């Protein structure tokens, strides 16, 4: 989802 | 605050939010989502109550962003809902709602709740 | 969505909402609270996530509405969350959140939670 | 609060 | 209140409680999900504030369920928050977080907010 | 979990949980306000989902407060839903809803929200 | 989940 | 309430 944390 | 508030915004997950307050309560900008990418930017729309304060308090004030731009489409909108403290380390303390859309069956689970803090630094 | 949200809506305690959903995911309207005087009124702004749905889903968006107008001034801010259904008996489901601008001792008791139904009846 | 239902 | 509490309760999901109101603020019972097979059944404990009250407020209370039993292990609690009000339809009308074990990076994600209401028929 | 939840817990605002978590999702202790009198201490029941986890996840939980005790009738109660985080620092991550009982009337306004960690700090 | 309606 | 930091 776009508003949560980078994923890296 | 309205000075206070116009300027960009970071939150502890590496999100970016650059808001414009307008004169009259308008909140009007653009939020990032990390990465930084030319479009991980939604439009933002809100608003603030504007007051006199003689006892500190903060400002009032919330905005919405609808996932939804030229790159991506999460069928889904987030409202923060929170104030703003402005002085040496003004921040903007919220709690915010993301809702998703879903067949009726799942309504039961479309929203989730956070909170999150921005600073100017 | 979008010409099924544009219009009147009504909740469970006697408030009304007019929005106008625009083609690029915008609402704009105003906001009565109970009694519906002349100026029990308020502006809101926010967003819809509009897309294609081939499986039945409510639309999410979400809106905000300061309780500052030219006869009150409450010092908050309210934000709703939620999604449109339309067909037959269409609804927005919402949650919302109403912080109240506190001093920094008041934060904790700041924000309040609670969820409405909206209808075109 | 505005928000309300009516006080009544 | 107490005597009040204590007995069945039906949500509008299809959902049963039954619950046993102590003396001394204590709430013991179980929670059923739908179908209501010999074991969607999971353990409930919560308090609920009594007092005098001469001016009809509810009876504020609360309860968990950890949704694990010996047929299911949904790693995730729920929490509910509200109030009793008895008379001819009593009722609880409460809102609940419902959050689920995540790995860090999901943290965001785990809280999911409703609403439920709650009466004896 | 478990032997990791049992113990002490410290939240940002100076207040003191202690709990022991029983073998089969038992939370049974008692919360302190702060100044930590004799009696700012009140019961708190609760549950935790426990289960094999791995990939790191955080153990679901959850527990309750009734604001009444020999001293105090605060007529609301709290809960709290989050998860444990073990490890060299521990953690207890909430969100929490807090209800008190009110007339029909101002059963709006019933509801507070907020969030909380906790460590063993 | 255990908490919603029935799926049927 | 009971559930705040000190009024301090």
């Amino acid at each position: 989802h776009p508003q949560g944390p980078p994923c890296k | 605050a309205e000075a206070g508030i116009t300027g960009t915004w970071y939150n502890q997950l590496g999100s970016t939010f650059i808001v414009t307050a307008g004169a009259d309560g308008a909140l009007t900008g653009t939020y990032e989502s990390a990465v930084g990418n030319a479009e991980s930017r939604y439009v933002l729309t809100g608003r603030y109550d504007s007051a006199p304060a003689t006892d500190g308090s903060g400002t009032a004030l919330g905005w919405t962003v609808a996932w939804k731009n030229n790159y991506r489409n999460a069928h889904s909108a987030t409202t923060w809902s929170g104030q703003y403290v402005g002085g040496a380390e003004a921040r903007i303390n919220t709690q915010w709602l993301l809702t998703s859309g879903t067949t009726e069956a799942n309504a039961w689970k479309s929203t989730l709740v956070g909170h999150d803090t921005f600073t100017k630094v």
